[PDB]
């Protein structure tokens, strides 16, 4: 199906106590592959997965280089958001970025992205067409008129249509065993009394990868939003997927339910029923 | 400044065998900031070997992060997960159930 | 392989 690969960057000051964090992860699809930690002793790029471990110390030496100028171009960046919004130097603040490219079954270039954000809130985005920016207010603006002067949207679609995807494609085959892998869920359900006249249905989705997945629970085959319950997708630290969806019944009622699951490990979609 | 209150999942990563080993893990997500507090305990007291996920974030900015320790689940042995956060009055700490 | 675009806020 189709992939993707995406870098994730988070940078946090800390007044009174020295350098800000600067943390650096990048994945393909669902599997991340990379990873720099300010905090940690290597102060390089480092390995997060076997098919990447092949790469030469050019690709290291080179990773390492760029990751740290990341660091030092958001270091920079605190220092001047502080000042856009006229902030004191006692709180800490948050700058986070994430790009990557999209590329269909056919393994060609789908979508782009590079976007920005301050203190968990948008502040910059590269628009889809990659040659416009969506800047979330007035200092933002700044910084918009900063990178149309200095046509960063350029840049960037380069590097997006380009190096990204060509990368990703060579990620892919020389990953071919883990990242071209589906594993279909496990499914079960569980069943517990509430009151006395109520009780929880539990559909259980385990070890499944990707970590796409979508979990449906209907009453006499009706869909049902109603007084259900969806966690978020969890890793269950071995490159597998789990997720639960419930939904609280009136006992006796049990066999009106059914949870339906959709996953590409699937053929066809399956339907549950308790026991 | 945004405020997210951590989302916590406590949970094995291979269904639960006493006397089988194993890893429990604490997931927190939904997030922000990022500075939290994250400790597996084991009868009330605070595990040492655990290991952590790096930082990471969703499409709406928020962190998550994964907590991994290897363990053999018995009949007697009560885990939970102890999480503090700015959003919180009091550290949370959420019970494993094997049974959910 | 990541970007060397960086241009400052």
């Amino acid at each position: 199906g189709s992939h993707s690969m995406r870098y994730f960057f988070t940078s946090v000051s800390r007044p009174g106590r020295g350098e800000p964090r600067f943390i650096a992860v990048g994945y393909v699809d669902d599997t991340q592959f990379v990873r720099f930690d300010s905090d940690a002793a290597s102060q390089r790029m480092e390995p997060r997965a076997p098919w990447i471990e092949q790469e030469g110390p050019e690709y290291w030496d080179g990773e390492t280089r760029k990751v740290k100028a990341h660091s030092q171009t958001h270091r920079v960046d605190l220092g001047t958001l502080r000042g856009y919004y006229n902030q004191s130097e006692a709180g800490s603040h948050t700058v986070q970025r994430m790009y990557g490219c999209d590329v269909g079954s056919d393994w060609r270039f789908l979508r782009g992205y590079h976007q920005y954000a301050y203190d968990g809130k948008d502040y910059i985005a590269l628009k889809e067409d990659l040659r416009s920016w969506t800047a979330a207010d007035m200092a933002a603006q700044t910084t918009k008129h900063k990178w149309e002067a200095a046509h960063v949207a350029e840049q960037l679609r380069a590097y997006l249509e380009g190096t990204c995807v060509e990368w990703l494609r060579r990620y892919l085959e020389n990953g071919k065993e883990t990242l071209q892998r589906t594993d279909a869920p496990k499914t079960h359900m569980t069943h517990h009394a509430v009151s006395d006249h109520e009780a929880t249905l539990r559909c259980w989705a385990l070890s499944f990868y990707p970590a796409e997945i979508t979990l449906t629970w209907q009453r006499d085959g009706e869909d049902q939003t109603q007084d259900t319950e969806l966690v978020e997708t969890r890793p269950a630290g071995d490159g597998t997927f789990q997720k639960w969806a419930a939904v609280v019944v009136p006992s006796g009622q049990e066999q009106r339910y059914t949870c339906h699951v959709q996953h590409e490990g699937l053929p066809k979609p399956l339907t549950l029923r308790w026991e | 400044m945004i405020q997210r209150t951590p989302k916590i999942q406590v949970y094995s990563r291979h269904p639960a065998e006493n006397g089988k080993s194993n890893f429990l893990n604490c997931y927190v997500s939904g997030f922000h900031p990022s500075d939290i507090e994250v400790d597996l305990l084991k009868n009330g007291e605070r595990i040492e070997k655990v290991e952590h996920s790096d930082l990471s974030f969703s499409k709406d900015w928020s962190f998550y992060l994964l907590y991994y320790t290897e363990f053999t689940p018995t009949e007697k042995d009560e885990y939970a997960c102890r999480v503090n956060h700015v959003t919180l009055s009091q550290p949370k700490i959420v019970k494993w159930d094997r049974d959910m | 392989l990541a970007c060397f675009v960086l241009a400052a806020v």
